[PDB]
């Protein structure tokens, strides 16, 4: 039943997850801001998200800002990822079926079988993420978008956008709570912005104690200002995303967002065709027969059908009420051929 | 050095197992001669001017 | 509570200076406190005798 129920579109839904983590990183690593120090910082100034919905289309630094970012998350480990999730996620369904399944008690037995669903999943691991990564070479090379994946690309976009903006608030508020009341954290940070801008300047002879604040207590204040300045970019990439400018994909290099979304999905979902028939059917059939011989093997190797038995307790009793009328059946035989004798 | 040769053998490979995955990351291991870049230069050059 | 005086300069969380002036401070503030009311007391009627 489960089998019947699992099918395709959860590694649909479990791949793609996967790959906006995937997203996320490329998008930071290449367009938006990054860890803070003292020293004032850079214009920086090409390279401001601000002005890219009016910047020019034929921009040299853009457009290889958008084609390395593609590049290389396309000549990433997408068959590996996907081996490895759906590994987890076979594992982790097994776990839980097992959880309702009769096997709750018995612990020996449950663990038998779960093991035998890893060692099958281990073995298909590598062919799989093999045969996806031949299967996703066309794609490392030109992964053209339709519009109608350039508009899923954008509803997704939003969705991973702002739930990353949210993550973004949280670990500020944990760094606030974490540093003490949130005021204090307000005033490391108008320490640091202000060295930020050109209104105060510090030079570098004591680096204990810099402004009245700790050495690690400005350190905690750059993460800060870095995750709230994250935040206003996270916003306005959000802000562009909704945009009409984006509504069409032929600015593809002015949204990356949407680009990189649509990008991880075509990849999620082709990997996810062979993943399927591959892996999961490959699953499906084998891990039935490997159940039948880990357990065959654990139980008559092991002797350990006797304590099968023994350790649910209504079965247990059952079995036990039997052996006392067995040794009374015995003891009247006995008697019987007794009497038999001293009859004839 | 026989007794030194199992070590030293699985730590060349090592390097070489880690050099051939940069080969597949970066490049995504398509051969390279100097001959392959310098012809593939002049033949846009020669459209070019033409 | 205790503080430790890891930080001394001005301008940041704490500071071990910007501690240190509070402590003047809240000191400049005491006297100021019992000045006035020695103030008060030798202006008392109790003081005129």
């Amino acid at each position: 039943e489960f089998a019947s129920s699992f099918g395709r579109p959860q590694l649909q839904t479990l791949l793609k997850d996967a790959l906006d983590q995937k997203v996320l990183d490329q998008l930071a690593a290449r367009y938006w801001n990054r860890p803070i120090e003292d020293l004032s910082p850079a214009p920086r100034e090409p390279d401001n998200i601000i002005d890219l919905p009016k910047a020019d289309p034929d921009s040299p630094y853009w457009h290889r800002q958008l084609d390395t970012a593609c590049s290389g998350l396309t000549r990433l480990g997408v068959g590996r990822l996907a081996a490895t999730v759906a590994a987890s996620a076979i594992q982790q369904h097994v776990e839980k079926l097992l959880d309702k399944s009769s096997f709750a008690k018995h612990p020996s037995a449950r663990k038998v079988i779960s093991d035998a669903a890893a060692t099958v999943l281990a073995d298909r691991s590598y062919a799989t993420s093999d045969g996806i990564e031949i299967s996703l070479k066309p794609y490392k090379f030109d992964p053209d978008i339709q519009p109608n994946e350039w508009a899923q690309g954008r509803e997704h976009v939003v969705g991973v956008l702002q739930a990353e903006l949210e993550q973004c608030q949280a670990a500020m508020k944990a760094l606030e709570n974490s540093v003490g009341g949130r005021k204090k954290l307000k005033e490391v940070m108008s320490f640091v912005d202000k060295a930020r801008k050109g209104e105060i300047i510090v030079e570098g002879d004591h680096p204990s104690g810099a402004g009245g604040f700790s050495a690690a207590l400005l350190a905690r204040g750059r993460e800060a200002v870095f995750l709230r300045d994250r935040a206003d970019i996270l916003s306005l990439r959000i802000q562009a995303a909704k945009s009409r400018q984006c509504k069409t994909l032929t600015n593809k290099y002015y949204c990356p967002e949407v680009f990189l979304d649509a990008v991880a999905t075509k990849l999620a979902q082709t990997a996810v065709l062979f993943l399927n028939v591959e892996m999961l059917n490959d699953f499906y059939v084998r891990f039935p027969r490997e159940v039948e011989a880990k357990l065959h093997e654990h139980m008559h190797a092991g002797g350990g059908l006797e304590k099968f038995a023994r350790e649910d307790p209504k079965v247990r009793r059952h079995l036990d009420l039997i052996r006392r009328k067995e040794l009374l059946e015995t003891v009247l035989g006995k008697i019987e051929e007794l009497h038999r004798i001293s009859s004839g | 050095m026989s007794s030194k040769l199992n070590e030293t053998t699985e730590a060349i490979q090592r390097e070489l197992e880690e050099t051939t995955y940069q080969f597949k990351v970066q490049y995504n291991e398509q051969p390279m001669s100097a001959e392959s870049y310098l012809a593939a230069s002049l033949d846009d050059f020669k459209h070019q001017f033409h």
